[PDB]
């Protein structure tokens, strides 16, 4: 995404950036937010969703 | 630019509390300042209260 | 709004609304309420008062 | 785009749509208080713009966020009464709703 | 140092009676006098009627057709109408009747505890041959005035929207008035006596009163944060369909919390929850960043 | 229908024959029976 950063960056840009690209990092995302998804994480971004 | 207009007629009850102005015929006006229990109410030799 | 007597008071103290004073403090509620920690954030915040 | 009088509202809970009609609008006789939605209005606001950290909640979260804006008209706040009257009017040659 | 006791109470009326107190020392008939009649006003059990829920009636703000009385103000007659319980701290009546003429208190259905003092007294007239007008009056015991507009905050579902809600009038005293005279016993200096003469609805006796009263009135002298708040909503909250709220139900599953605690296997296992149940069910949970087996470990905290 | 009494005293004495004392809850209009048929009590007898 663009956070604290100037626009944001395709997924092969981040694997050009990380020196590990494609599906690799697509997955690291996709277990990312899920580390995101269950709560005493997600329980103070839950309450922004009215 | 109008398409549809929908009318709903609300029927609220109010019915009075301190704040309110009341006045006799006579040109004396006024505002309810507490609303007393009949318990404190000044009452005559017969037991009413006013 | 309209004004009533309230004797009881002290000469340095004057009777306030609840309502109005809930409306008026509002962001202080806010501020207050997840300063304690009642309230993940301010949306919650806003929320819970309202 | 037109303006729907529709009771699909972005955002509510059963609660909110309880009040409401399948076309929108409060049952005659139904105690209502301020919040409460007397008729469901939605209206189209496309590509809402967002920005990143909210991109970053949306994709964690999975929420589409809809092209549409909450119009709807809802009790004033602090005054509460009874709805005893629903009255709709239809532009000629416009089709009446299911409620109408 | 004597004490006081009552005497011959003289009921007048089925409405009001004079109760007194023969042994009273020097300036007690007012100290004990007033102050039984603030209580006595103030504080006392009362069966008012609360709901009502007639025929064809979505507000009070009708008019049925077939009674010339508006329905508000067969309310407010309503509201008026004093009756006594038992057992019972809420009873529910039925009221049924038609043809031309007066609908009075004593042609609703009667109960167990249900007492009508003023069987006479006006509901609602019926002014055409074939009109009728059935209705559940649904009275409950409380005390002091409990309007209607603050008997909204609990709320929990009074849609059945053709229950009117009506002011709460919980009382049986009218009128307290005490009056001390001098009151001679055979022997004794001075002593005075208490004449409290009472005002009811005739719901209440006048010992049972004046008992109570003083009885409140001596009771007074008694003295003289982790995890996510979502995990303890009820199901309900989650808005599934009624099939499936009422099999999570069945199995002891009331929140979400315990919801998510249940696995696929466990589920289906259940003997009314089938493939589209659990698709709902892991539907709008992941709709709310929620799952199945999920762990909080610590259920319950307190 | 249950009833209510006091829960918050707090006795704030001036001196030793001197005294003021304090009672939090109280259901409305209890106060005033309270406190006066007492006072009567206290002076008059």
């Amino acid at each position: 995404f663009g956070i604290d950063m100037n626009t944001d960056y395709t997924l092969e840009e981040v694997g050009k950036q990380f020196d590990v690209t494609r599906e690799r990092i697509r997955q690291i995302e996709a277990k990312a937010l899920r580390k995101l998804r269950h709560p005493s994480r997600s329980e103070v971004l839950r309450s922004f969703l009215d | 630019g109008v398409l549809k207009i929908v009318k709903v007629y609300l029927a609220v009850k109010r019915r009075i509390q301190p704040g309110d102005k009341m006045a006799g015929r006579h040109g004396n006006k006024g505002v309810i300042s507490k609303i007393n229990p009949i318990e404190d109410m000044p009452y005559d030799e017969n037991g009413t209260p006013v | 709004s309209v004004i009533t007597v309230g004797p009881y008071l002290r000469l340095h103290q004057c009777g306030l609304p609840k309502k109005m004073a809930l409306e008026l403090f509002k962001p202080f509620i806010y501020g207050k309420l997840e300063l304690r920690g009642l309230a993940t954030t301010i949306k919650a915040a806003k929320k819970m008062v309202e | 785009g037109p303006e729907e009088i529709t009771a699909d509202i972005p955002n509510v809970g059963e609660a909110a749509l309880s009040k409401l009609d399948e076309s929108g609008i409060v049952y005659i006789g139904a105690e209502v208080t301020g919040g409460d939605i007397l008729v469901g209005k939605v209206t189209p606001k496309g590509e809402t713009q967002l920005t990143p950290e909210e991109k970053l909640l949306r994709a964690i979260f999975g929420e589409k966020a809809s092209d549409v804006k909450d119009s709807s008209l809802r009790v004033p706040n602090g005054v509460s009464g009874t709805v005893i009257d629903v009255q709709v009017f239809t532009r000629d040659g416009v089709e009446k709703d299911k409620r109408a | 140092f004597l004490k006081p006791r009552l005497v011959d109470i003289e009921q007048v009326s089925s409405t009001h009676a004079k109760v007194t107190l023969e042994p009273l020392e020097r300036g007690f008939g007012h100290t004990l006098g007033n102050a039984l009649r603030r209580i006595l006003l103030s504080s006392m059990p009362g069966c008012a009627v609360t709901e009502v829920e007639i025929d064809g009636v979505l507000h009070e703000y009708s008019t049925k057709e077939g009674v010339q009385e508006d329905i508000l103000e067969i309310l407010l007659n309503l509201k008026g109408l004093a009756v006594r319980v038992q057992g019972k701290d809420e009873v529910i009546l039925t009221l049924n009747k038609s043809g031309i003429g007066p609908v009075t208190a004593a042609d609703i259905t009667h109960d167990g505890d249900v007492e009508i003092v003023k069987p006479q007294h006006v509901i609602c007239h019926l002014t055409d041959e074939n009109a009728s007008i059935s209705m559940r009056i649904k009275v409950q015991r409380g005390r002091g005035y409990v309007p209607a507009s603050t008997r909204i905050h609990s709320e929990e579902d009074e849609r059945p929207i053709g229950r009117l809600l009506v002011d709460a009038c919980y009382s049986p005293v009218e009128r307290i008035a005490y009056n001390v005279e001098a009151a001679r016993v055979e022997q004794r200096t001075d002593l005075d006596k208490l004449v409290i003469e009472m005002e009811t609805n005739g719901t209440i006796d006048p010992e049972e009163a004046i008992r109570r009263a003083a009885t409140i009135l001596a009771e007074q002298l008694e003295a003289f944060p982790e995890f996510d708040p979502i995990l303890l909503r009820p199901v309900d909250d989650l808005e599934l369909t009624v099939r499936s709220a009422n099999c999570l139900k069945a199995e002891a599953i009331h929140y979400i919390g315990d919801l998510v605690q249940r696995t696929e296997v466990e589920l289906l296992k259940t003997p009314n929850l089938g493939k589209k149940s659990l698709t709902e069910i892991k539907d709008v949970l992941a709709s709310r960043g929620l799952s199945l087996g999920m762990r909080l470990e610590n259920w319950p905290p307190a | 229908t249950e009833f209510l009494k006091p829960r918050l005293v707090d006795i704030e004495q001036v001196s030793s024959t001197h005294a003021k004392v304090t009672l939090e809850p109280l259901e409305r209009g209890f106060g005033h029976t309270l406190g006066n048929a007492l006072r009567r009590i206290l002076l008059s007898s």
